[PDB]
């Protein structure tokens, strides 16, 4: 799925939309071992 | 004057006048979301 | 045409109604393999018109040719791939 | 085939076995003797219709003048307080304190009240302060809102002062022109909230005068698409700002101007006409070219009609276009050179067309320019035209400070049917030296005070009148302010089809049966002239099943303070009433002994009318416990009646013994009778009794005697009355209840007729059938019917099973043919307040058409031949003497196997009457005499498009 996303971005379909969707202020899926109380932490400024 | 079929929103890439038609043709020429304009043009003459 | 014909025709409406549930509908599974619409009250059946109002589908030779030409120009091919992922299974459509 | 002589002879032996049984079992003559035996425990008093109306009208005038003084006090202070405002722009430090309703803040501080529950108020309220309602689409904390929340805080002192003098005061509200409404007493606000004080019917009438509105809709080609959807919604929302005093019509134009509906001229814009216009507007299409010259000429021509009834007031043209290049200068000069017509222009939709000509047409004709680029701008822009119309009103000065009363509408705070006073508030800042006059031509808002109709009902007592007598007041438009048939439900239009903002405006001729004389009486009350008239009409019963003809005396006078006219419908035999005068204690205590619930074993089951006997006594709407409270209160209190009326209690106590004497002296002698199931008496005092206690559980009638359908029908008829039971398992009434009979007692005290009670028995159907065998034949059909064509018993073992059912639903061939012979007349009426299940595109308000049947001719011997086609069925019909029954015998259906469509007598959901032709000959009405328009001092130098 990551390789498919990279292929889609190489085609240039909505790559900037995904880039915006990967910024820090994003909700995390309830399966990672994150600290209880905070869930809008995953994502980074490295996305741009 | 044929893209007035949605009645819920106004389209920006139309052929209403010469500058807008010129911009729409340029956009189709670059190949960005030309399929949306094609779908609008198809629906303007009935439908599928 | 051979692989998938008339499979993107099943979105999830409400309970005993002709009104679709979500404002951006996507097809359900054809035979319990693809996406399942699981909301408060939602059951999905046939009778849907199609993803782009019926313009993007493979249920005709002209429709198939138009969809293939749209995909071959690298414009909106991911939308068709995702719609087929929702409608049909998950393993075949990516190969196509 | 039996002759007419033998059938009459057999009928003569039929009714004599029923009339004699009812005359003896019910003891109608014994009760007459009991009333006439004493002649001293009470006294007969005249009931002068003329005196009552002039007295009741004065009381209503005084009530509506106490409210006017409360409006003048509030409106005067708001103008004075507002002129002393500074308009500060920083509320961070000195925040304003207020209680925002509909809550569980940059520059405001909230308030937490106590909210004690109160009587004559359905909610928990607090008198310490006044609540504030801010609509959702307006942000509290803006500079405009906070400034309005500071200077209006001085109204709370005047709110408390008004309530001190008149504690029976309902909501007092100040509707600010900025959107927020401040009302007293504070109470929490009642899905999302779409309330806006500026669109309420009571606000709109005080913000402007009646208007002769006309709407021009651009249906040319360029408006197709989204901007047509906005235009249709904008027109629909604009019609919602028109009341019954405003005249509107909608026209369109695309290379040719034409009307969009069936009206072709201005109409009254009531609830029925607006529904027609909205349907016509929602069915328009865009096609053609634009021609403003042709469209505006059509609009100006319909504003010069003067053959039809209009408001003769504000004449405005509203143009719903998008853009164009034509200015139509020649049209405006040709038609309105003197600027007698205001032109409001709207630019609807998202476009880039030229708005220049549209803006020019607005302020060249004393209008204003509005923009509607989205759905969210529709509601706020279609209500801002009342600021322009209110300019001539503020320049009038004190001549425009007149109190007006709205139509009856359901309250927005769950209170019921109410009417509201109205008084505009002016911005008079800087008026002392008379130099500003720039923004001082817009009203601050509107003051209103509510007057519940139940408050009006307390000023028109009805318990000294017969159950057939009542009061009713009429609006100048013709609608009824007060009427027995007026109900707390919205009036419906059309038929509901699914795939309470409107007022309850019920016309007088719709509330009751229409008549040629009643039309003349209605017109005489509208133009405010007193008078009286006695005449004979046919009166619909309490339920929509029977019609009886009786005499009435309509006495009407106008209320001087207001524009209302009060009338009293007093029938004959009602000019005199029994006034109880008992003062001795032990003779009063013994009467109260019969009302004990444990005494029913020898006096019978007893009900009591839930009247307002005393203030601390509270009704329970079930009578299972109300009787317990009543008889445990009169003993647990001094007999002086310190805080409640003795007239309404002396009547019930005296009638307690008058019916009590009947039970032991005459009813108790016959413990059980063969053909009688139950014996009942109902009295004007407010009590009813049933001797067989085990049969008292079948009494489904209302305990309040004035609301009993059989009681009101029995008084009119001189003879006995038979009431058919309901059908389709409508509770237990088929065989375990019986057939009801009634007969109102008549007494002559000093040569005066009185009808103080009705007595009757429940005929057993099983024993009644045995009087026919003394059966199931396939040769001949025998049925009995009452006044209204309802089956009461038969001899076919399938007709009797379908008991109390309309004859047209079981044998339409003879029923339909009977009407042609003129044995059964009928009248059809529309019930505008009725709920029905919607059809294919819960329950919703709708119009239901009702029909009733009654005897037409007085002749009894009826005969004829029923020709259904290719066969025949002879019949003979005989009417029972001194009874509302008719005996008809026809050949069996086996000879003629024909069955026409069944004639249904029930509530038929109908969309009528058609309003496309009622506007051609509209009912007479009188418009307001005030007219505030066309002031020369008005500025109107702001086009509205110069700043936009
Ligand atoms: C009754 O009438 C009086 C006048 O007859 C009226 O009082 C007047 O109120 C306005 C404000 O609405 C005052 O205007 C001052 O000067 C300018 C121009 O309005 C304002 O500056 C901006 O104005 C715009 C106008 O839309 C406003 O949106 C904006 O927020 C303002 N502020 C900015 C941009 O920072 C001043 O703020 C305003 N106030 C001052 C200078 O203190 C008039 O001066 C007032 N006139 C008088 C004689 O006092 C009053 O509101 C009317 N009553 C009601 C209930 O509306
Ligand atoms: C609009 O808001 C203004 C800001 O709060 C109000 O003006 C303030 O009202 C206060 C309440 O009276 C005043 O406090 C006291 O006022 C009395 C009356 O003269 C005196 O005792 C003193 O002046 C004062 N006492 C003190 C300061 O200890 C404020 O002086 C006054 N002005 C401010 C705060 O700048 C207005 O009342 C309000 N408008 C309405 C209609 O209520
Ligand atoms: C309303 O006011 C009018 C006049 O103000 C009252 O008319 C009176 O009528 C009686 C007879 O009907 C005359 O004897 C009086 O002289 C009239 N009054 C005057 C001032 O001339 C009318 O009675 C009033 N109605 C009510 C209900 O109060
Ligand atoms: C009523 O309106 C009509 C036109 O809508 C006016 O024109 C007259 O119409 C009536 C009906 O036939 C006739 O008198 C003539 O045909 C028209 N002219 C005149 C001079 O009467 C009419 O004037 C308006 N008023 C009345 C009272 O009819
Ligand atoms: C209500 O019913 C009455 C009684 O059937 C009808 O009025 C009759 O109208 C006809 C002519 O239309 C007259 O010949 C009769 O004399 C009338 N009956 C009377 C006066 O008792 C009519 O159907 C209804 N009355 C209305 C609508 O006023
Ligand atoms: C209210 O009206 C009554 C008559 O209905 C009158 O007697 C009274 O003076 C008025 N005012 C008050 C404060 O009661
Ligand atoms: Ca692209
Ligand atoms: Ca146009």
């Amino acid at each position: 799925q990551a390789v498919l996303l990279l292929f889609r971005c190489a085609t240039g379909e909505a790559w900037q939309e995904i880039m915006l969707a990967c910024l820090p202020g994003k909700l995390c899926d309830p399966e990672s071992d994150y600290n209880p109380g905070e869930e809008y932490t995953c994502g980074s400024n490295f996305a741009i | 004057g044929k893209f007035n079929f949605d009645e819920t929103q106004t389209k920006r890439s139309t052929f209403d006048n010469f500058p807008q038609a010129l911009l729409t043709v340029f956009q189709i020429l670059t190949g960005e979301d030309w399929n949306a304009v094609m779908y609008d043009g198809i629906m303007a003459y009935g439908g599928p | 045409l051979e692989l998938f014909i008339g499979k993107m025709h099943k979105t999830c409406f409400f309970a005993d109604s002709d009104i679709v549930a979500e404002e951006d509908p996507a097809p359900c599974a054809f035979s319990g393999n693809g996406r399942q619409c699981t909301a408060n009250g939602t059951e999905c059946r046939s009778g849907w018109v199609g993803p782009n109002g019926g313009i993007t589908n493979f249920d005709n030779f002209a429709f198939a040719m138009l969809t293939v030409f749209q995909c071959i120009t690298m414009e909106g091919w991911t939308d068709v791939l995702y719609w087929m992922n929702d409608a049909m299974g998950f393993e075949l459509p990516w190969v196509y | 085939f039996p002759s007419a002589v033998t059938i009459k002879s057999w009928v003569d032996k039929m009714q004599e076995d029923l009339v004699t049984l009812a005359k003896t079992a019910s003891g109608v003559n014994q009760l007459v003797d009991i009333y006439e035996k004493y002649q001293d425990l009470y006294t007969v008093e005249p009931n002068n219709a003329r005196q009552l109306v002039e007295i009741a009208a004065r009381d209503i005038e005084k009530l509506l003048s106490n409210r006017s003084k409360a409006l003048v006090r509030l409106a005067l202070e708001a103008e004075k307080v507002q002129a002393a405002h500074q308009w500060r722009e920083d509320f961070a430090s000195n925040e304003v304190v207020y209680y925002n309703a509909k809550d569980d803040e940059p520059g405001s501080q909230r308030i937490k009240p106590v909210f004690i529950e109160d009587a004559n108020f359905g909610r928990q309220i607090s008198y310490q302060h006044a609540a504030v309602h801010i609509p959702t689409d307006i942000y509290e904390g803006s500079t405009i809102v906070l400034n309005e929340l500071n200077w209006t805080s001085a109204l709370d002192e005047v709110f408390k002062k008004n309530r001190e003098e008149d504690p029976s005061l309902l909501w007092q509200v100040f509707g600010s022109a900025t959107g927020l409404a401040r009302y007293y007493p504070a109470s929490p606000w009642v899905k999302i909230d779409l309330y806006d004080v500026r669109r309420r019917p009571w606000y709109i009438q005080g913000a402007a005068s009646p208007k002769d509105m006309l709407i021009l809709v651009d249906v040319s080609g360029s408006v197709s698409g989204l901007t047509l959807k906005l235009i249709r919604t904008s027109v629909s929302e604009m019609l919602e700002t028109l009341s019954d005093d405003d005249f509107v019509n909608v026209a369109s134009f695309n290379s040719n101007a034409q009307d969009v509906s069936c009206f072709q001229h201005l109409v009254q814009a009531n609830v029925r006409n607006k529904k027609v216009l909205k349907d016509a507007v929602n069915n328009i299409t865009a096609k053609g070219i634009t021609d403003y010259k042709k469209g505006f000429s059509f609009a100006f021509e319909q504003l010069l009609n003067y053959n039809v009834s209009r408001a003769n007031c504000n004449k405005i043209i509203m143009l719903f276009t998008d853009g164009g290049e034509e200015r139509a200068q020649e049209i405006f000069n040709k038609y309105n050179k003197d600027k007698k017509v205001r032109v409001f222009t709207f630019s609807v939709g998202q476009h880039n067309y030229d708005r220049g000509p549209i803006q020019w047409m607005a302020c060249e004709n004393k209008g204003y320019y509005y923009e509607i680029p989205s759905i969210g701008a529709i509601r706020i822009n279609t209500q801002e035209y009342l600021d322009v119309l209110g300019r001539p009103m503020v320049l009038a000065g004190d001549k425009a400070k007149q109190v007006q009363w709205t139509n009856v509408y359901l309250d927005a705070l769950e209170l019921g049917l109410v009417i509201t006073g109205t008084l505009p508030v002016f911005n008079i800042t800087g008026q002392f030296e008379n130099k500003t006059n720039l923004k001082n031509q817009l009203i601050l808002g509107v003051m209103g005070v509510d007057v519940s109709l139940e408050d009006i009902k307390r000023l028109t007592p009805r318990f000294t009148l017969c159950p057939n007598g009542y009061y009713f007041a009429i609006d100048p438009n013709g609608y009824v302010l007060l009427h027995p048939n007026l109900q707390p439900k919205p009036i419906g239009v059309g038929i509901p089809t699914i795939n309470s903002q409107e007022p309850v405006t019920l016309d007088f001729l719709d509330a009751e049966l229409e008549n040629d004389i009643k039309v003349e009486i209605r017109n005489k009350m509208i133009d405010g002239e007193s008078g009286e008239k006695t005449f004979r009409t046919l009166v619909k019963s309490q339920d929509e099943r029977y019609i009886d003809k009786g005499n009435r005396t309509y006495t009407w006078t106008p209320v001087n303070g207001t524009d209302y006219s009060l009338a009293l419908v007093l029938p004959t035999y009602s000019f005199y009433y029994i006034k109880a005068k008992l003062e001795e204690t032990i003779t009063q205590a013994r009467y109260s002994e019969t009302l004990k619930p444990d005494n029913f074993e020898e006096s019978g089951y007893t009900f009591i009318a839930p009247r307002d006997y005393c203030n601390d006594l509270k009704i329970s709407d079930n009578n299972t416990e109300f009787l317990l409270n009543f008889n445990e209160f009169i003993d647990r209190k001094t007999p002086n009646n310190p805080s409640c009326n003795a007239d309404l209690i002396n009547r019930v106590l005296l009638d307690a013994g008058f019916t009590n004497e009947l039970v032991q002296n005459y009813w108790s002698k016959q413990k059980n009778i063969k053909g009688v199931k139950a014996r009942f008496v109902v009295t004007d005092g407010g009590i009813t009794r049933v001797y067989p206690k085990e049969a008292g559980e079948n009494w489904q009638e209302n305990p309040e005697t004035y609301e009993d359908s059989f009681y009101k029908r029995s008084l009119d008829n001189d003879n006995y009355v038979f009431t058919a039971p309901y059908f389709n398992k409508s509770g237990p009434g088929a065989y375990e209840s019986g057939i009801m009979v009634s007969k109102a007692v008549e007494i002559y005290i000093q040569g005066k007729l009185l009808k103080p009670a009705v007595v009757g028995i429940k005929i057993d159907v099983n024993s009644w059938i045995e009087n026919f065998t003394k059966r199931n034949s396939d040769v001949m059909d025998c049925v009995i019917l009452d006044d209204g064509g309802f089956l009461l018993m038969a001899n076919h073992d399938d007709y009797t099973n379908q008991i109390g059912r309309f004859f047209g639903e079981i044998d339409p061939s003879l029923m339909r043919h009977l009407v042609n012979i003129s044995v059964y007349a009928f009248n059809k009426s529309y019930d505008y307040q009725s709920v029905c299940e919607p059809g294919a595109a819960s329950k919703q308000s709708c119009i239901t058409e009702q029909t009733q049947y009654f005897f037409d001719n007085d002749s009894k011997s009826f005969s004829g031949v029923l020709d259904c086609g290719n066969c025949s069925r002879i019949f003979h019909g005989e009417k029972l003497m001194n009874t509302n029954l008719i005996f008809i015998m026809v050949e069996s259906k086996g000879t003629c196997p024909c069955d026409t469509r069944l004639l249904i007598q029930a509530e038929q959901t109908s969309d009528g009457p058609n309003p496309c032709d009622m506007v051609k000959q509209p009912r007479y009405r009188k418009g307001p005499d005030v007219c505030f328009d066309n002031n020369v001092l008005e500025d109107y130098t702001d086009c509205g498009g110069v700043s936009g």
